[PDB]
């Protein structure tokens, strides 16, 4: 009896059991999220806490079988995905501990009040604090929310995030990873796969690689976005300096959605909605979910289940039942594939519809693999289908063939303009952010940066590259990363960086093999057959085959390359060239407002 | 008229497991074959071996029912020189067959809520199943170097799962009710004509 087939049968068990369990589990969570009553969350507790357990042991069980003396490639992949036993490598007194600091901190965070000068009322950071960033114009309110949620938070959060920092990395060491950041880049690690191999130490420098490509942009569009910010605070900003933090919009700056109302380059062109020809057209809640399956069986993918339609909820009950209004896919297993979603008939869940549907097309994509590999090549792979969907479902194009649209539309350069602006807002302003937090944390956990400098360093680096700079200047008290959720909440954040880049380089890939003439933000892939299959190639393979091959199956190469962003915003960068030939484009750290 | 037991088969009420399939034997009778047509969407009726454009107007020594229940996805390895795990270790068909095999979907009668876990089927055996041969024994499985001794707990296995179907699964998963109808004609038999 050779090791091999004992794990062959032992996996064979394995799938059989767990298929059971998480289907019971999942069945429980979706009838608590749409009937929120005190018993179903029991139900729903008692089977987590199972499949749990039934984890927890299988995966004691499964260490051992070496890993070593295996051929197969998939059984050693299954095995190693079955093996990792995250935290249960520290004693009993750390686990303990570890728990309860992060119960402490998320409650911290969620139980979230700042008073307000006159003692008015008790602000929460919903809907208070965030209202108030997101609309106000003041300088002085703003500066005032920012710095209460800074301060009330961090001081109480500072002690406990180096003793987390201190355990995080012990348990990493443990499992044989440098560092809590060595354990969170594994994620990307592809190992006995020439030429499709990968490396931890390598996802550093294609980030950085990319970033530095993508500068040049930024610094158009941050040179232009202060250039109009100039006016609402002539006093207050610098031609030629970093913005203020608190007046980017939102409470940390992740997003610059909220300054397209200050920013919109054409005021009297106005954008394209078509929530009142639906209306008209007395579209419902089905017709929209009708149109995206349309959309995908034009694309040749296929139809949607009769489970789908007879157990989702695709509109709010209307019933006493109390729901959750968050839009998901959710994929119970054994051939249950539902979408809940609180549909109004608007535009924007006509997007949201298409972004749900694709999401689902990849869950029922990736249904033939075993259990341990359904799930997306890379943690960034299930968004990026998802991105595209929702891109190519807001062509004038679709919208004139679906008949929304009139015939007789005409496109005009300035609404193009102005789409490619609120776009180009949405997606590249958190690239930065999002590339600059991750470097921090990197940089902590790897212990580069002393425990005295975790505030000198943060807005240093801020003030580098993302162009931002403190309003007022904070000691190590403050902990300004700690205030956002992810951070709060253990959360990786570096997946938001690369499934940005992954939505636009299978948008240009498809939209080539589609036979697409013109600009690449104007393409449709509908009633394209080729786009389909050269998709299905890549949603049917879930975790079976490294990222590298998945990724150049639909692509052609094995590298993540962020020249297709680039070409996607070519007429916004003319035109931002343009507009900004009297402006200086940069920014010098040196100038302060403390100053 | 000899009509033949039909209607007690097509129309039961409890079919059984696939590691103990259900066999009738069928003899000295007139097979009416336009029955089945009213029965359900029988949307598998293969047959294998004849032609089962009306031409069961013929004379066979004996009928051989074998009736189970399964996936939607497993009733494709009901059928001559197939692989999988009913077949390798269930109800296998031989490579030369003359018969028809008809499968309907039965989520409605077999499927509940909480669950139905009157089905079993067989996950391990030492080797495959000779065809037709029957395998009732529940004896733990061994994988390892060390003996069971009548407890299931490492590298030793309990042979048998369930099924569990729920009225929510995907049609993939749904129960289907099979029905294999054998026949078979020896040297010039007149038993049961058509
Ligand atoms: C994908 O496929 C075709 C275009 O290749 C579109 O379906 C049908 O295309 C025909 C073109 O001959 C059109 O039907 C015609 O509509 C007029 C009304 O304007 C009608 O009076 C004619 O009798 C004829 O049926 C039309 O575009 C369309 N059919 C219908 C009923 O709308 C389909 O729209 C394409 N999809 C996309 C997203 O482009
Ligand atoms: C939401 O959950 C409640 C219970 O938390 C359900 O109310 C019970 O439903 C069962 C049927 O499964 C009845 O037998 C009980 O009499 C109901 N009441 C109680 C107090 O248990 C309710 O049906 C659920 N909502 C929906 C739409 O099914
Ligand atoms: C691994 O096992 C599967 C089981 O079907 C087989 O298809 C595959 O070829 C095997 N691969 C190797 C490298 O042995
Ligand atoms: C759509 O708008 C037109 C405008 O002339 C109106 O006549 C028609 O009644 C409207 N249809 C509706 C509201 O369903
Ligand atoms: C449309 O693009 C710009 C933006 O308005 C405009 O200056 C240009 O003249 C227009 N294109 C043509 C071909 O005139
Ligand atoms: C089973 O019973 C129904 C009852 O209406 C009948 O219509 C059907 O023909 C029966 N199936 C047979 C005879 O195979
Ligand atoms: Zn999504």
């Amino acid at each position: 009896s050779t090791t091999e087939e004992q794990a062959k049968t032992f996996l064979e068990k394995f799938n059989h059991e767990a298929e059971d369990l998480s289907y019971q589990s999942s069945l429980a969570s979706w009838n608590y999220n749409t009937n929120i009553t005190d018993e179903n969350v029991q139900k729903m507790n008692e089977a987590r806490a199972k499949w749990s357990a039934f984890y927890e042991e299988q995966s004691r069980m499964a260490k051992t079988y070496s890993l070593e003396e295996i051929q197969n490639l998939t059984l050693k992949r299954q095995l190693k995905a079955l093996q990792q036993s995250g935290t249960s490598v520290l004693s009993a007194e750390k686990s303990k501990r570890l728990n309860t600091i992060l119960n402490t901190m998320s409650t911290i965070y969620s139980t979230g009040k700042v008073l307000d000068p006159n003692t008015q009322e008790c602000l929460a950071l919903e809907p208070g604090l965030d209202d108030i960033m997101e609309n106000s114009r003041d300088y002085n309110r703003r500066l005032w929310a920012w710095e209460g949620w800074r301060a009330e938070v961090g001081k109480q959060l500072r002690p406990l995030y180096e003793e987390y920092v201190v355990l995080e990395n012990e348990m990493a060491r443990a499992n044989n990873y440098e560092d809590y950041g060595d354990y969170w880049r594994g994620d990307y690690e592809v190992t006995e796969a020439g030429d499709y191999d990968y490396s931890r130490d390598q996802l550093m420098k294609d980030v950085e690689n990319t970033f530095a490509e993508i500068k040049p942009l930024y610094e158009q569009l941050h040179a232009y976005v202060r250039a109009k910010l100039m006016d609402t605070y002539p006093s207050y900003i610098s031609p030629t300096g970093c913005l203020p933090a608190h007046l980017l919009g939102d409470m940390w700056g992740r997003f610059w959605t909220n300054l397209y109302s200050l920013t919109v380059p054409f005021k009297h062109k106005p954008s394209i909605d078509v929530t009142e020809k639906m209306k008209n057209q007395s579209w419902d809640a089905e017709r929209i979910f009708k149109e995206a399956e349309k959309f995908f069986v034009s694309i040749s993918l296929p139809h949607m289940t009769q489970g789908f339609w007879d157990n989702s909820m695709l509109t709010e009950p209307g019933d006493g039942r109390k729901v959750v209004c968050h839009p998901t896919a959710w994929d119970l297993g054994k051939g249950d594939f539902r979408i809940k979603m609180c549909t109004k008939v608007t535009m924007d869940d006509f997007l949201t519809a298409h972004h749900e549907m694709g999401h689902i097309q990849y869950d029922m994509a990736y249904a033939a693999q075993p259990y341990l590999l359904r799930d997306g090549a890379n943690e960034g792979f299930h968004e990026a289908v998802g991105e595209i969907m929702s891109l190519s479902a807001a062509t004038p194009h679709y919208l004139k063939a679906l008949g929304l649209l009139e015939p007789d539309f005409y496109e005009d350069n300035e609404t193009e303009i102005n789409f490619l602006l609120k776009q180009a807002l949405t997606i590249v302003g958190t690239l930065p952010f999002t590339y600059m937090l991750e470097k921090w944390r990197w940089m902590v956990f790897k212990g580069e940066i002393p425990k005295e400098q975790w505030m000198e360093k943060w807005w240093e680096m801020k003030r580098e590259i993302v162009g931002v700079v403190e309003p007022l200047p904070h000691d190590e008290t403050y902990c300004d990363p700690a205030c956002l959720f992810h951070v709060a909440e253990d959360y990786s954040f570096i997946r938001y960086y690369t499934r940005t880049i992954y939505q636009f380089q299978f948008h240009e890939a498809l939209c080539k093999t589609a036979n697409h003439e013109g600009a690449l933000f104007k393409c449709d892939i509908s009633n394209s057959t080729e786009a389909g299959q050269r998709l299905l190639q890549m949603l049917s393979l879930g975790k079976s085959e490294p990222w590298t091959l998945a990724l150049e199956s639909i692509v052609g190469i094995k590298t993540m390359d962020v020249k297709p962003l680039l070409n996607y915003f070519e007429p916004l960068f003319t035109w931002l060239k343009e507009q900004n030939r009297n402006s200086f484009v940069g920014w010098s750290t040196e100038w302060t407002p403390y100053s | 008229t000899n009509l033949c037991p039909f209607d007690e088969v097509f129309n039961a009420t409890r079919f059984a497991s696939v590691y103990a399939w259900n066999r009738k034997r069928i003899s000295n009778c007139v097979a009416d074959y336009s029955v089945l047509y009213n029965l359900a969407p029988f949307f598998t009726f293969k047959c294998y071996g004849v032609s089962p454009t009306k031409l069961n107007d013929l004379c066979f020594t004996n009928v051989y029912a074998d009736s189970f229940v399964i996936r939607g996805d497993e009733v494709r390895q009901i059928a001559p020189g197939q692989t999988g795990n009913i077949a390798d270790y269930n109800y296998k068909l031989p490579d030369d067959f003359t018969g028809c095999v008809i499968a309907w979907n039965s989520n409605k009668l077999d499927s509940k809520v909480s669950g139905n876990y009157n089905y079993l089927y067989r996950l391990f055996r030492k080797s495959n199943l000779k065809p037709f041969e029957r395998d009732i024994s529940t004896e733990i499985y061994q994988a390892g170097n060390k003996p069971c001794n009548g407890v299931a707990g490492f590298n030793c296995y309990f042979p048998l799962r369930s099924y569990s179907f729920r009225p929510t699964y995907g049609v993939g998963h749904q129960p289907y009710r099979v029905v294999v109808l054998s026949f078979e004609l020896l040297h010039a038999p007149a038993t049961v004509c058509g």
